[PDB]
């Protein structure tokens, strides 16, 4: 399920969906989050977690061959912790996404 | 983590307001849905979302959410809303789905006396398939009947089986048959069969019987 | 859109069987399959997932290692793999449609929407017994009772209609009862005007597919 990891800072960054969309607006919805996703990563820039910190994430994933709720909050946990024994204290993982993809990205705010 | 619905089952009369609770426990969410189900027929989605109406649903169903509490609310009860109602979360990252208990909501309206039928054991049957004779209440309410079967006026226990149809998508009646099962030998050494009824709709416990080979 | 539940039937303890449910209608690549069952007298009891969106399978607990979903999105199909099947398996097993999205801080459901018609799948070391159909005839204000006894078969369903399906007002089919042998019995019953009894014909329709069985009983009051 997840072969690749990407780490981004995204500072700035929740959608209130329409009452009865049809099923070609459902469709139009999913079309419009991937767009904004991609446009999301490209604007926001890498993370400064350094690459020994991105293989141990990869080896998690290989481990697993598979994205679940715990495995994406044992990857924060570790990129956290990363984070504030690094002196970034305030640095937070706001979210994971991209789930419908080959690659997780997980979004950090960095702060300090 | 868990779905707790409440009351586990109520009765109402039509035009009344049904109300039904369902506490999400052990964790947060926000998608819960709910669905009507009539016995032994595929469930109906309900609302989304915790307050959203679905396609065709009318609109005296409505949801609504407080924290981890979610309502369905029945404003204008209706005699063909009888059912089990159920919740259901759907969490993150495809998390597993839970349903919750489903409450059984029966429609309560006023006292209806059983019609009573008593039907003998097939004379096209009794050759090997044995003896069952059959007691129909039909078209009553409340559900609660009491059928007792007489054998020569001899109360006999252990041997009769019940069946409730559902309640009716019109009237809110039901119907139940009784079958009392005996061998073939014991049918024989036996005449006057007969079915006593006790309802509450029934001023005075009704009787029906037969004798056998007296057609 | 329409989902198909296809594959159930009677297998014993530890076997193994394939359900299928063909989705219509729709974008697979757009929505998750469920597989939720009720086992008799019970409530619903979600079973399984996949997402073909977020290419995820997912598992009740109490299936897990013995059941395999998975789906043939070319055929718009999925599939429910049942392995070591025990007594508490014995259920109607539904295949449903959910539109589904989410991210790690959120998520967004618009329910099980589309939602399969069924199949029963029953777990029992017991066999096969087709049914036997016996008239409860009118014997003997304005109204008659009359009917059709099903009895000794299994495993579950069969139907019964009148009149090839003509006759549905007043018609009352009760649930299967189980009796001590081990097999299942009902009743149906109609009540007609006491004057069509001698210008109307009546006939229950009994069919149980599992033993393929079909049987038409003509129902008239008995000549003493």
């Amino acid at each position: 399920r997840a072969d690749r990891f990407r780490c981004i800072n995204v500072g700035l960054m929740p959608v209130e969906m329409d009452p009865d969309m049809s099923e070609k607006e459902k469709i139009e919805f999913f079309r419009r989050q991937e767009r904004e996703y991609k446009r999301r990563i490209s604007s926001a820039r890498p993370c400064l977690l350094p690459t020994s910190v991105h293989e141990e994430i990869k080896d998690m994933l290989a481990e697993q061959g598979r994205v679940s709720a715990r495995l994406l909050q044992k990857i924060r946990d570790r990129v956290q912790s990363w984070y504030h024994e690094e002196g970034y204290a305030c640095a937070q993982v706001v979210n994971f996404g991209n789930l419908n993809t080959r690659e997780v990205v997980c979004e950090v705010v960095e702060g300090d | 983590i868990q779905m707790t619905q409440s009351p586990s089952s109520l009765s109402a009369s039509v035009g009344d307001r049904v109300t039904i609770t369902c506490r999400a426990s052990q964790s947060v969410s926000s998608a819960v849905a709910w669905y009507q189900q009539k016995p032994g027929k595929a469930p109906k989605l309900l609302i989304y979302s915790a307050s959203s109406l679905y396609s065709g649903v009318p609109s005296r169903f409505s949801g609504s959410r407080s924290g981890t509490d979610f309502t369905l609310t029945i404003s204008s009860l209706q005699p063909e809303d009888f059912a089990t109602y159920y919740c259901q979360q759907s969490s993150i990252v495809w998390e597993p789905i839970t349903f919750g208990q489903g409450t059984k909501v029966e429609i309560k309206r006023t006292v209806a006396a059983p019609s009573v039928f008593i039907f003998p054991p097939s004379d096209s049957q009794l050759k090997s398939g044995t003896a069952s004779v059959v007691c129909l209440l039909n078209n009553f309410y409340p559900r609660e009947a009491k059928v007792q079967w007489k054998v020569d006026n001899a109360l006999q226990s252990g041997n009769s089986q019940e069946s409730v149809t559902e309640q009716d998508s019109k009237d809110s009646t039901y119907s139940l048959s009784s079958t009392l099962t005996l061998s073939k030998a014991d049918y024989e050494k036996h005449k006057v069969y007969a079915c006593e009824v006790t309802h509450q709709g029934l001023s005075s416990p009704v009787t029906k019987s037969f004798n056998r080979g007296e057609c | 859109v329409q989902l198909v539940e296809s594959g159930g039937g009677l297998v014993q303890p530890g076997g193994s069987l394939r359900l299928s449910c063909a989705a219509s209608g729709f974008n697979f690549y757009y929505s998750s399959i469920h597989w939720v069952r009720q086992a008799p007298g019970k409530g619903l009891e979600w079973v399984a997932s996949i997402s073909s969106y977020y290419g995820s399978t997912s598992y009740a607990d109490s299936v897990k290692g013995r059941f395999t979903i998975s789906a043939d999105t070319s055929k718009n199909t999925a599939y429910l793999q049942m392995n070591s099947l025990r007594a508490e398996d014995t259920a109607v097993y539904y295949c449903a449609r959910e539109t589904y999205y989410t991210e790690f801080s959120w998520s967004y459901s618009w329910g099980l929407d589309y939602w399969g018609q069924g199949t029963l799948v029953t777990v029992s070391s017991a066999s096969t017994k087709g049914p036997s159909v016996f008239p409860l005839a009118p014997s003997s204000g304005g109204t008659a009772a009359l009917g059709c006894l099903v009895k000794d078969y299994f495993p579950e369903p069969v139907t019964v209609s009148w009149n090839s399906g003509a006759l549905t007002s007043g018609v009352h089919t009760f649930p299967a009862v189980l009796q001590s042998s081990g097999l299942y019995s009902l009743s149906s019953v109609v009540t007609v005007p006491s004057s069509s009894l001698g210008t109307q014909t009546y006939i229950c329709n009994v069919n149980h597919k599992p033993s393929n069985t079909k049987v038409d009983k003509k129902v008239e009051p008995k000549s003493c």
